[PDB]
């Protein structure tokens, strides 16, 4: 896995040259905006359970053919597996948000997931819908202005939405 | 590559749990040290060529036999001097990489891993590089926490060689 | 017990290496957060009895059947009320321990490990404790980073129960 | 293993009561003096190799019967083992210094070392002498006043010496 | 699926040997119990709807708060009542499956595996289902070995929940 | 492990002779009384959870020093361990009841339990009290005359009580 | 693996409905005819060794190119492997006969056998001939009317022949 | 020793669970077969000496070289005849043990385990014992399920030898 | 196949090292013994048919029942005699292979591996082959180290059978 | 793996006949020329380190794009891996020389090496050049006439060159 | 200790089998080489002191800085010269041990195991010992197989250092 | 393990001196007498099966209480174990004979055998009697003068008898 600093260092080593002033300034800017990233990660981690539960409930209300007898989520075991998968996806999205780079999310979670779901028979469209609902809930929780210092988090929210959409597109 | 953020993420991932407060505290400590880290990195990058030339010259003065003995692994000709300058430049550049990344990940991955086998195979002495690193530490011209960080990484490299 | 210092020491020990700069940075971050941690701990310890009584009363008002239904696991008599007050006191005290220690080590070791089996065996509902913890979070009367830390640990406990 | 905070929390939980004001003040004092501890750990870690090499050289000069043919350190393998043991002892002393409590040193390094050395035939007096030499070198390096902010580190040095003497007494 | 015949076959297969007399004796015992098993299965299937309605009504009478409290996990509206009736029907149908198959294979595979996580996530109480199963056991109207088998499977389900 | 048939066969093989008529008659009598044994095992297995829960509640009401802060059952982890141990003891008692011989109970459960409890610090008297309470509850449930064919089960109840007392004496 | 009861239960659960009267009557009929199945399994298990030996001898008499120097059964090791394979096939046929469904035979024995034999170089036609000879011997032994109660076993024999032909076709 | 009851108990114990209905059904099947088992055991025990003498005589008639060839492993003298009678008695007694115990546990433990190595080392032929067991099966004088059980165990022993 | 050279190469390869002096010494010892090995191989190959016929005749004379008893595994007809001659030829040819290769690799790979199972399944006696090998050893007509090598391999085969 | 004796024995067993006089004479000739083979193996083993070092130095002088920043041998780790691979190839060539047959070299070293290098990105042409340089050095060392009995080793040198060219062609 | 006899015995023991012909052939090859081994050992032992002095002097002439540079690891004083002579004596004595024992067991056990770590820790150069061993090989004054064996072991030591 | 050469080298290294002329002469004498040792090892290995079988038969004739019902060798399993133990003892005696030193026999076979037999209940006197019978048989076979070059093997036979008596005394 690679974060921003590791990515820049890797490109510089591949080209075999010292870091210039522009790269150092960009890394200084990345360091300066770390408190907002820590707040976003903390809020998502704290509200993960409610996010997952609400997203699952909404998904099973929108597509009732999953919980019907014979569905892909009709047992306690398969329902537990579905909830576990959604929690895993949210956890890896949080990991990518903390790292600042989608390398870990693409390498440890989304690598070969579509083929696994195709072999098992899991419908990818429902998973994408659940991921979108989780994205909306997490974005709404992150931008809550109560009990926090006022500031600008537009880039962070856009990046988090980018990770969520990447996961949804990679699983669909 | 081994950085504090990736180390914390890997520690959290091997247990299948979310990120706790300890990982966030570690990342915050890295962010606090980043100021001195970048200060040291800028200071070392700005005077790279002078430091490389001085460290080479110090190695040549302390071990005068490296410029007179006839051999493939000695700097008695232009090719050997070019190789020595290239090696010292590699050392300084990787130290700068480690300073920027915030950990010894670049040092362990690019330089330390496999160093002993190379030094034995090509008949190179770690004492030459130890002397060059000692000159660099004595003449990098920093003060405070930036100097502390630079000295810490230089001592890590020296202990790897020794 | 799982504290940031012991976590860093164990990570360094499983690889048979000295302490690197990353462990020192993590310890420094813990030391920076310690001020807010102790502020929250003092604020929660000073008003322990009032918080316990208020959280109990909130549980009794939101679930009125817990004071009328005849059963061994209900608070319809003095013994049940004593047990509920003792449980809420345990929760608050262990949250204070976690705040002081700087991590979720006390929470995982003293309370969370084995909670589900106990709740199933003795027929207790996690929703009661969730409501009590929500009252405590709403009425601890802190502001700033101390409130942030207290809320973080309370949410960790709530997510453990939920 | 336990550090100061974990030790205090464990005693408070065993007695089953909240932490008082005196314990919180003591922990605040411990937190306030963390920079000196970090400096001491960093200096010892940086100079570990020289400490070990000089201590081994001095030990083999003082007791020449160890490197003689038939000695307990007469081979490359046994000499490497001796150097490894000294480095391990120094590493665990540094761990205990960082933790602020000798629980890890007593539990992971000094637990059952005397019996192991007795079974193998390793003389404990020479190991104690080497530990004392390492202690002197490390204490001299820690109290170096060059290139550092002036302050009071008497308690830290006394505590480090206490750990070193504990190791020497437990291995003898 | 875990049935006595498949259990015996798997036991014989893990050792790479033919079927011994013990497996045949076990299959014969299953065949002897099959008469009471089918009797209980027919008796439970014939009166499924009445049993489901009665068990639901018993749950609603013993826990009256489940029909008045405003929540997503309560039966205060038509959706909650439909969900509760569906759950009780699932329980009865899987108990019938276990009675027919001759073992707890269907119960462990379709219902028990993952029950605790679901009950914790969606905030459901095992006591409701315990009360429903107790009503079903008290009002299935069987006598003899058929009643013995039905009670055995109902108690297995109850012990799983408790 | 050995049951009655295996025990008789083992003694006959050790003496190296065919089984006599008395042993065959005794084994026929053992076979004739198998339905009562199956009923007893089934009832104990069905009521195990209530037996364990009631016994634990009664034990913690009689000896309140176990659940106090600092006690041997003051945590969720240690309470879960205590309940697990009681359930294990009941399970092995049921195994011995089905087998008709206390070989499995003495070999797989009670072998070296006192030393383990002494090393851990678990008080054996409280465990013996809990075992006695479980014995009383199980015996009361087994002798329930409702919904079963009337008969004589005095020997079976006496044997079950013997197993329970053996476990209590071996753990004390 | 699945037997008849498990198969019916699985289809009923997939459709999500209670078992009807026809399925219960069919299962009662299956239970009523269990003694003949037990007799067939017992006879095949008892005569397995003679079945395998006679079938192997006949196969090597009919196709002498297998035991010639350079053949696929010219060693003690390869001959032992051939006998082991024939015994395994007979054992799995007996397993399928006891279960009443060919799920175990198709899943644990015949799944991917043709590709394995093609990779190793084992001729499948000779294996099919050996399986047919084993089928004839086993059927002849099962229908022996000596020392058994007279009855109708036509369906059982037809089903066993079906399993044998399925194995022969899957290995060819 | 491997008996149906101990097999069921071990199967339940390796998974750390209580005894299910399948184990009880297996034990019940064993109890149903016990009547024929004891009938066969009594019939075989009552005529032990005659069966042993007849089986020995059958072995001597079918392989006449075993009474004329000079060797340590042949029955050409009184010592060899005593050894053969002892072996046949051991076979019959262990078959009776297996019939009483309800499984092949005694046969696998006392006789089969290590039989091939002994037959190879002391130069004994399994065909002699196969002929003796065939005589015993042909002349035990039983009918019905008792004969079925006796024949099943004798065939198990024969297949072990062959 | 297990030969001294391949054994030494495999031993060197499992440790990831070059060939030492011990492997070369072992190969040299094999080369020194090769002269006697080839002498014995030529002597045994030149008189193969006479040895096979003599060994067969010796087996037929020592066990006369093998030519009179009616059975599939006996030599009472032409097919049995052909099978016995083929078996003795196989034994002699594989012994020659082992003599040439310099080790028991061919003997372990082509003949010994799986011999006991075949002898048990097809009802063959190892004593017949032991007698044939004893005749071959007594009548191969060698002297010195060639005879020593031939006897060593024949005794290895006999000990495998016994 | 197979050497000359094992190869001849395997072909004879496959055809199922005794060895003729021509094969025995050829094997006697092979045995007679063993001292030269032992000398060649000993010399190559003794000079392996110098062979590998000189070949690597020459290869990196001829193709300077490998040790440049971004190259496939630009680190200490990758340089160590390259030296290890060259040493492994030389070791397996020596194994094949001792055996007298290229079965071990083709089965344990060159089996699937091209695909592995293609997946990793290792250029095969440079490896072939290094193998050729090692071949030249080893052949020059083997034919050294100093301090050895004079004789004819032309066939041995040709065979060793054949193994080296086989390795170079299989890795390219 | 790793000797050909112990290597063969260990190889036979790890498989639980008797000693085959290959182990005896290896031992015989060792016995054939023993003559040259003892010849080389006697020749090297008889002139030990002269060889040690000559090898030391050669090291001092080829690396003249080792007698002028001020350091703990240099031979600029009597202590350093004593240490160098002791090291060369150790090398020669262990080479003699390896020659007598018939394998590289003494070399791997007493000298090679842990050599790199010692050379790195105490700052010693392998080139000095390589030059000393080259002098010893050039001036041991042997001819034939004894010289071949001595050169083989000296080259093994040199390749270990290089 | 250690043989003669390794033993001498170990003592010389412990004393830290070159080998003298007497030790070299003794080792030359040991090398000169290797053919007799190889013959002895070969003969014992060739006759091992007959030695073991005859010794076991004689032992069970002399002490008939072992094979009686209830004895320590009354089963097929225990008889196989006894034969295996005797074969193992003979094998290790042959190993010690080849090595020329009883280090392997004392370290890998006789180390802790008496305690193991005491725990299992195996009578050591019968094992000693069997070892003595094996010793007599092996010594008689080794000294056979037929088909071998005439010479003096008195020291070898005495040494082999010493190993056998050492094993018998260590197991008794
Ligand atoms: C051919 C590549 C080169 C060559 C070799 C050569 N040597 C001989 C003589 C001998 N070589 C050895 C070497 C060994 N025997 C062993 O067992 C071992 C390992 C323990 C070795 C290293 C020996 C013993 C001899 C015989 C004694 C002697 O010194 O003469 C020959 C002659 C033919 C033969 O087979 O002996 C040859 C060709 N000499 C060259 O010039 C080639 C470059």
């Amino acid at each position: 896995m690679l974060d921003a600093f590791a990515k820049v260092v890797s490109q510089a080593d591949t080209k075999g040259e010292f870091l210039s002033s522009a790269q150092l300034d960009a890394l200084s800017n990345v360091v300066k905006d770390g408190s907002k990233r820590l707040d976003a990660v903390n809020r998502m981690t704290s509200n993960a359970s409610t996010i997952v539960a609400n997203a699952a409930r909404s998904l099973f209300e929108e597509q009732p053919q999953l919980i019907q007898p014979g569905g892909n989520a009709y047992t306690n075991r398969r329902m537990a597996a579905c909830l576990r998968d959604m929690e895993i996806i949210l956890r890896y999205v949080t990991y990518a948000t903390l790292a600042g780079d989608s390398s870990v999310l693409d390498d440890r979670c989304l690598n070969g997931l579509r083929e696994t779901y195709q072999a098992l028979g899991v419908p990818g469209g429902s998973v994408a819908a659940g991921v979108a609902k989780m994205k909306d809930a997490a974005i709404a929780i992150v931008n809550d202005p109560n009990g926090i210092t006022k500031g600008d988090c537009s880039a962070l929210v856009s990046e988090i939405a980018s990770y969520f959409d990447r996961a949804a597109a990679a699983v669909a | 590559m081994k950085t504090p953020i990736t180390e914390a993420i890997a520690a959290a991932d091997t247990q299948g749990r979310f990120l706790s407060n300890t990982e966030l505290q570690a990342v915050n400590g890295r962010f606090e040290r980043a100021a001195a880290s970048m200060e040291a990195a800028r200071a070392l990058t700005n005077n790279a060529q002078q430091l490389i030339d001085g460290a080479a010259n110090a190695v040549y003065q302390k071990f005068p036999y490296t410029t007179q003995m006839q051999g493939a692994n000695f700097a008695s000709d232009s090719r050997g001097k070019s190789k020595c300058a290239r090696d010292i430049g590699y050392y300084l550049r990787i130290i700068t990489y480690s300073l920027v990344a915030g950990g010894t990940g670049p040092l362990d991955e690019y330089l330390i891993a496999g160093l002993d086998e190379i030094n034995r195979t090509f008949d190179l002495s770690p004492s030459w590089y130890v002397e060059a690193l000692k000159y660099i530490k004595a003449n990098h011209g920093l003060s405070g926490q930036a100097a502390n960080e630079a000295n810490t990484y230089i001592d890590y490299a020296i202990n790897a060689l020794s």
